[PDB]
């Protein structure tokens, strides 16, 4: 009740009138609001929300008021906006004047001295808050004062020798350190000053840290604090060392402190519990460290490379050796030296003073004065030279020996397998996703990692739940007292094949085992088990149980300890054993008892053989007595992490002009079309533009000029420059025969010139991304590209990717009223079929198969129209001679007389009447009955080309081979999921699949990996990527990719598509800009996010969206929904968020609607939450039931499973009472803002919503009409504007609604009577 | 908690070496020592 | 196999074809081990090291620091090739020479052969 008092005094939004700005407030806030409750995150929650930041904080802050408050309470809110992923940063650049000063007394601040006027965990917020600041530099404002931080000059921070001797490494450095130097001396005093100190602050921070981090006792109790400090600057280091322009001079400061080895030594990773997660932040840190990267040119870092480096540093300390101390060791071969085995046996021996001395003749420490002893620990000194020399292992051998299923060790590890409990305030050990990456390596082990460990967090709660259930008990033996649908009791376990290493590796290639399972269960479970198939991932577990028998189970207590969970290992089915011991007309085996052979991960198992060999521990695949199954649709993590570890074991090759924007650095714009350097001039446009009319209207910006006058003589082909000139050729579709249904279908959309601009780009070479809102045409846009790619370039191939089988569905059924060929057509899948035609591969071949027995009819019949005997029928290869021998002959004597020349004689010599008897000359013109003639053997030639393709049919028996050749060669446009080619990326490359184009849709609905992999389903070509074309549609503005475990979207971003980090970027994008599904009055409500968004003609001028909704004044409204009993919104489970007054009124309204006639299935209701969709299904049974009057809604469900779909009427219940929860996603808004063509009614307690500066363009204009539902119960033909014939009653809350709807049915129940049964 | 005869309050079943548990109606028998010496043979 | 013999024939013609013929090698002899060493010697480090470590497994006995000397391509080699010796002659010696009297060394290859042992010590 303080802080809120003091927000609507000084600061909240919706108050006309504050009092003026007061310092002591924001002293008050601070100390006794925010440090007393111990940076409380309720109350910084609180502060942020009520808009502290942009209404108080920082437009009233100048250098005169700054104080220590002052500038904690700043960094607390930016912080806190960080933690709730809402834009950080608008303030700042709005008003950006005293920012520099701000910052520069943050830097000054973080460097305080310990425990001095700022306390640990205040500094510990400085150091999060600093680096937010690092991970922001897209912004200007932030860059320009962290540039200074970062750049060159930043190397006076170094010992002098080591600077000397990079000067020397990089001879060219030396005039950049000069000129600097001398632009030094045109500075004031103060200016230089300022100047050294940003240049001193990254290099002093780290001395700080290391002198936080020495205060750690070994065994003695902590500060937690200190532990905090420690972590959060490890993520700091980790976050400069993983972005290149904050890497490239700092790598070496880093370096130069001998940061890593102080921490290695340190007393904090030594303690096991307090210091884990500073340790696993430690092997992030040594892992960039040491990154493949040339830190100047920003090129990984080739082997041979890698191993000049390692022979260069083991060089120059034998030189050293040699000369001043050792002789043995200097004297010998690299590899006798080089193992950190042998670097010990040789520097270990010697004395603190003299490895200090060999230290500093590397420039790594300064000279030993002579008869001084040295300060540092030999165990410093000695880790510090071994560390530096010892040879390492690259970054694909450590990656290739990563097991790919998480063990008990990782699996309820917190601190990289978080809960969905995460709330932001520490840190994880897991990688970012923002904007750039160092290199390819480096952005698919982010991937990988952050897949991997977020797939592990489901795979706990599928082994916390089954394993539970079957509640393991003490008998020294186990029996479980349950039974679990998803996990079995394991009858036998037998590893039955260890197979060789390959050549180099230290691992078994392959190894396998038998588990044999008992199904005494029921028959639908039995089926299931029996179900499962080969790359299905089951998991092996190892209880052994703590509790006697009958003892209770609480799920809420520690799942470990609970049963006994000691071992968990993946395994893959490889199949089913049958009664002959042979992996599986599948048989019908008999008895209860099944045995399935399965593969190890084969480095899992020699680390756990290793670890039993060596070091005695218990062999863990001989204690196995749990198998767990999981649902396949969500158990697709293993052969994705595989697929992902073969792209970067490949050379990886995308073409070259999209290396560099895949991986956030260069010109953002060096992929668009107009600069690509193989552009094309001239293209046809085909069936694009409706007439010239559309043409010239497609086009603001330029000149048309035709290259025919006559209007009548106005498809095209359209030359662009190389100013504003466009030249248009009209041009005739070649006859296709006397057939005239045999002319092509054509496009019917009239395009935009925006949308234009998009088919446009998506014809040319290179990247083209198109931002279509709602509604504006997305697919339609889409077809058009892939048909004008079709006709323009017959040999290519495009591949289509889509998030969903519905976008498939949607391409499919417009590709099909377009001019392309059935058999240039395939679907891949792993399907309820909803397009008229079947595009599967079983549909393909069926069509094929079918159309080769029509068209070898064809062949025949035309055999005995010209007279050639013969009874036996053609194949495929048999009308190949025909065609030759019989068809060509006679066409080519054709054309010999008649084009080498009357009308007449074009008919007389004409070699096919017969055939076409069916069906031809006019005999006006030489010219038209030529062409005639021409139409005529193209017509006869199509059918022999067919039967030529289908020749493979005939070839190839088996279905799987048949499709094999559609996919590998028939098909020109093969579409699939980016789920399924994840799958299938390992088939498709070794079928020999290829591409030239690429097209997505639902693009922002796709993970950045998944977006990633479709670029690489082939070979590369000749040692370059065939990659012509890469089109994504799709919005940034509407929701992101789903993360089941939010707590990696809160800490890595892992949601992020790469289509929104490409816009990010500054890819240039087509924004298509008029939307024609809905009312222009319900676009409103979220065109305001997008640039210039309106709405097309149809939507403007058709009568069916400027009419009224029947009993209802208003097409969408906003209703202010109080309490009800005492109760708001209610939470019967934790998290299962409802609202019983929302609930009822939102019934009570969709009764009112049937009531009034409404066609029910016409209507959707949407929800927030879960909990609130189950309450409003319950009460529509429990309220509607039985009743004929009253019939169902289409769906009852999540905004968030709404996506992509729309009904006419739209009620929405926003559920929330005390927090507005994650609507404060504005992409969450959008689209609940979007689903309604012609009605969207909202149920909301207003007063919460409105506060939310997020949401206030949407909420600004919903509160524009009244809060109370206005009916008109005797209620068309109305419209939108006109004031109604009828009584307009005002409903001013749920219970008068629900008596009204009570009384209404009551007196339909009277008068009418309806009956279905 | 063993489970086999080799190794009250075990609450268990437990038979600890050959005291059977199913009906037999053996034939045999038994055999005799006396004091400290012979199989009764005679 | 004999497509695969003329394909490998191809491969002796030459990138690809040293793919073909490590793949020819590593399709799982010492004379065959030999020709690997004699690819190594040609094509292209570490992994070369990583085939000789799988050469050295499949057999420890002389020229195996020659195949490591193609690493040194050498002290480091001919200390391997020492390491080896004492894993058990000149091979060290030629790894010294990398690093920077025959009959002897063959008079002591007849100590290298696999009264006799007093001929070893003469």
């Amino acid at each position: 009740e303080f802080v809120t008092q003091l927000a609507c005094k000084y600061w909240a939004p919706h108050i006309k009138k504050k009092s003026p700005f007061d310092i002591k407030v924001i002293e008050d806030i601070y100390e006794k609001e925010i440090v007393k409750s111990r940076f409380a995150i309720r109350k910084i929650m609180l502060l942020e929300f009520s808009q502290y930041l942009e209404n108080y904080l920082w437009m009233n802050y100048s250098p005169e008021v700054s104080s220590k408050a002052y500038l904690m309470s700043i960094c607390c809110m930016v912080n806190e906006k960080f933690r709730e992923n809402v834009p950080a940063w608008e303030i700042f650049k709005k008003k950006p004047d005293h920012f520099p000063f701000f910052f520069k007394h943050i830097l000054k601040a973080a460097l305080a001295e310990t425990d001095g006027e700022f306390s640990l965990h205040e500094q510990t917020v400085l150091l999060l808050f600093l680096d937010h600041c690092f991970n922001s530099l897209e912004v200007d404002l932030i860059r320009s004062q962290v540039q200074q931080l970062i750049s060159l000059p930043m190397w006076m921070g170094l010992q002098l020798a080591r600077l000397e001797l990079e000067l020397k490494k990089t001879p060219k450095l030396r005039k950049f350190w000069n000129l600097i130097k001398k632009n030094d001396e045109k500075m004031d005093p103060e200016a230089r000053e300022q100047a050294y100190q940003e240049r001193r602050f990254l290099s002093q921070l780290i001395q700080k840290f290391i002198s936080v981090l020495k205060s750690v006792p070994l065994s003695e109790p902590v500060t937690m604090d200190k532990v905090h400090y420690c972590e959060r600057f490890i993520e700091l280091m980790i976050d400069l060392e993983a972005l290149l322009p904050t890497r490239r001079w700092f790598n070496t400061i880093l370096d130069d402190s001998h940061l890593l080895v102080h921490c290695y030594l340190s007393n904090l990773v030594r303690r096991e519990e307090d210091g884990h997660l500073f340790s696993q932040l430690l092997d992030m840190l040594k892992f960039y460290t040491g990154f493949e990267i040339n830190d100047q040119t920003g090129n990984a870092l080739t082997e041979n490379e890698m191993t000049t480096i390692h022979y260069d540093r083991i060089t120059s300390l034998q030189r050293a050796a040699f000369a001043h101390f050792l002789y043995d060791f200097a004297l010998s071969n690299v590899a006798e030296v080089d193992t950190r085995e042998s670097l010990v046996k040789f520097f270990g021996p010697l004395s603190s003073n003299t490895l200090h001395q060999v230290a500093s003749y590397l420039c790594l420490l300064p000279t030993l004065p002579k008869n001084e002893d040295t300060t540092f620990d030999k165990e410093f000194l000695l880790e510090l030279l071994v560390s530096r020399h010892e040879r390492r292992i690259s970054q694909i051998q450590q990656l290739n020996q990563m097991p790919l299923y998480p063990t008990e060790k990782i699996i309820w590890d917190e601190n990289i397998v978080p809960t969905e409990y995460y709330s932001g305030e520490g840190c994880l050990a897991l990688p970012k996703l923002n904007l750039q990456f160092l290199t390819l390596h480096d952005y698919l082990l982010r991937n990988f990692n952050l897949f991997r460990l977020e797939s592990t967090y489901e795979i706990r709660q599928d082994i916390e739940d089954s394993v539970s259930r079957m509640k393991p008990w003490q008998s020294g033996g186990v029996v479980f007292g349950g039974w679990a649908r998803m996990a079995q009791p394991i009858v036998a376990f037998t590893v039955v094949e260890v197979a060789k290493p390959n050549i180099g590796e230290n691992w078994p290639t392959r190894v396998r085992a038998d588990v044999t399972i008992n199904l005494n269960v029921r028959d639908h479970i039995k089926d299931e088990w029996e179900g499962l198939r080969k790359h299905d991932v089951c998991f092996l577990i190892t209880v052994r149980p703590t509790k006697p028998y009958g003892t209770k189970f609480d799920r809420r207590r520690p799942f470990i300890e609970q049963v006994g969970l000691v071992y968990v290992r993946g395994c893959e089915i490889q199949g089913m054993l049958d009664d002959k011991g042979r992996v599986i007309p599948r048989p019908n085996l008999r008895g209860e008892s099944r045995t399935f052979r399965v593969f190890l991960d084969p480095n899992q198992y020699q680390q756990d053989m290793t670890n039993t060999i060596q070091n005695g521990a218990e062999d863990v695949y001989e204690t196995f007595n749990i198998i767990m199954r999981r649902k396949p649709k969500e158990n697709n993590f293993k052969a994705v992490l595989e697929t992902i570890r073969n792209l970067m074991n490949t050379d990886c090759v995308v073409p070259d002009w999209l290396h560099d924007i895949i991986l956030g650095y260069g010109d953002p714009s060096s992929a668009h079309y107009s600069k690509m350097p193989n552009q094309i001039a001239t293209l046809d446009f085909n069936d694009t533009f409706l007439s010239i009319e559309h043409l010239k209207a497609s086009f603001p910006g330029h000149n048309v000029k035709v290259t025919v006058e006559d209007p009548a003589l106005q498809p095209f082909r359209i030359t662009f420059p190389v100013a504003k000139t466009l030249i248009v050729e009209p041009h005739v579709i070649p006859n296709r025969g006397p057939y005239p249904y045999n002319q092509p279908k054509r496009n019917t959309i009239q395009f935009t010139h925006t949308q234009i601009e998009a088919i446009r780009a998506g014809m040319q070479p290179g990247l083209t991304m198109v931002v279509g809102p709602p509604g504006t045409g997305k697919t339609d846009v889409a077809v058009q590209i892939i048909s004008n790619i079709y006709h323009n370039f017959p040999e290519q191939r495009t591949l289509i990717v889509t998030h969903s089988n519905q976008a498939l569905n949607q391409l499919f059924e417009k590709i099909m009223a377009l001019d392309i060929d059935e058999r240039h057509l395939l679907r891949l899948g792993h399907e309820e079929l909803e397009t008229e035609k079947d595009f599967s591969r079983y549909g393909r071949v069926n069509y094929v198969l079918a159309r080769r027995i029509e068209l070898l009819e064809e062949v025949k019949r035309l055999q005995k129209s010209l007279g050639v005997p013969g009874d036996a029928s053609y194949t495929c290869e048999t009308a190949g001679y025909f065609f030759l021998y019989q068809v060509m002959s006679r066409w080519e004597e054709y054309i010999s007389k008649v084009k080498n020349p009357d009308v007449t004689e074009v008919s007389t010599f004409f070699p096919f009447h017969e055939y076409f008897a069916n069906a031809i000359f006019k005999g006006r013109s030489y010219e038209e009955d030529m062409e005639i003639a021409e139409g005529c053997f193209r017509h006869i030639k199509k059918i022999f080309t067919q039967l030529e393709e289908f020749r493979a049919s005939e070839l190839l028996r088996s279905g799987l081979d048949r499709s094999k050749y559609l996919l590998v060669k028939e098909a020109k446009i093969i579409a699939m999921t980016c789920t399924h080619a994840a799958l299938k990326r390992h088939d498709l490359v070794k079928l020999g699949f290829k591409y030239d184009n690429i097209l997505m849709e639902e693009a922002a609905q796709i993970l950045e990996i998944e977006t990633f992999i479709p670029l690489l389903l082939q070979n590369p070509q000749d040692g370059f990527s065939r990659l012509k074309r890469w089109i994504m549609i799709g919005d940034h503005h509407q929701l992101p990719p789903v993360i089941k475990n939010m707590a990696f979207q809160k800490y890595s971003n892992m949601e992020q598509s790469l289509f929104t980090r490409f816009v990010r970027v500054g890819v240039p994008t087509v924004d298509l800009d008029a939307q024609g599904r809905a009312r222009a009055s319900l676009c409103n409500l979220y065109n305001w996010r997008y640039k210039n968004l309106g709405n097309l003609p149809h939507v403007q001028l058709l009568p069916e969206f400027s009419t009224a909704n029947a009993g209802l004044l208003y097409d969408f409204q906003l209703i202010n929904v109080e309490d009800f009993q005492g109760v708001g919104e209610s939470e019967p489970n934790p998290y299962f968020y409802q609202n019983l007054g929302e609930a009822e009124y939102v019934v009570a309204l969709f009764m009112y609607m049937c009531l009034l006639g409404y066609p029910a299935d016409k209507i959707s209701i949407l929800t927030t939450y879960n909990g609130q969709k189950h309450l409003i299904r319950d009460i529509i049974n429990r309220r509607c039931g039985n009743n004929p009057l009253i019939g169902r809604p289409n769906k009852v469900t999540t905004v968030d499973r709404f996506q992509g779909q729309q009904n006419d009427y739209i009620l929405l219940s926003l559920v929330r009472t005390r927090a507005v929860g994650h609507l404060r996603d504005v992409r969450r808004l959008v689209v609940a803002m979007s689903r309604a063509r012609l009605g969207l009614y909202i149920f909301a307690r207003v007063s919460l919503f409105q506060n939310c500066f997020e949401l206030t363009p949407a909420f600004s204009q919903l509160t524009a009409r009244p809060l109370h539902l206005h009916i008109i119960p005797t209620e068309t033909t109305r419209k939108n504007g006109e004031r109604p014939s009828h009584e307009v009653q005002i409903i001013k809350n749920m219970p008068q609604m629900a008596n009204f709807v009570y009384n209404m049915y009551m007196h339909l129940i009277q008068t009418t009577h309806h009956y279905h049964q | 908690i063993p489970r086999l005869l080799e190794d009250p309050e075990i609450h268990v079943a437990q038979y600890p070496l050959d005291m059977g548990r199913k009906k037999k109606m053996s034939n045999a028998l038994a055999i005799q020592v006396d004091s400290e010496g012979k199989i009764k043979y005679d | 196999v004999m497509t695969v013999r003329d394909f490998t024939q191809v491969f002796d013609s030459y990138e690809e074809s040293m793919i073909a013929a490590k793949m020819e090698t590593a399709s799982e002899e010492e004379e065959d081990d030999v020709d690997l060493e004699l690819r190594l010697a040609r094509f292209e480090l570490i992994s070369r090291r990583p085939l000789l470590l799988n050469s050295v497994l499949l057999r420890q006995n002389h020229h195996v620091h020659e195949w490591h000397k193609r690493v040194a391509l050498g002290r480091p080699r001919e200390i391997i090739n020492t390491y080896t010796e004492a894993v058990q002659p000149f091979k060290a010696t030629g790894k010294p020479h990398t690093l920077w009297f025959y009959e002897d060394n063959g008079q002591l290859d007849d100590a290298r052969v696999i009264a006799t042992k007093v001929n070893f010590k003469q």
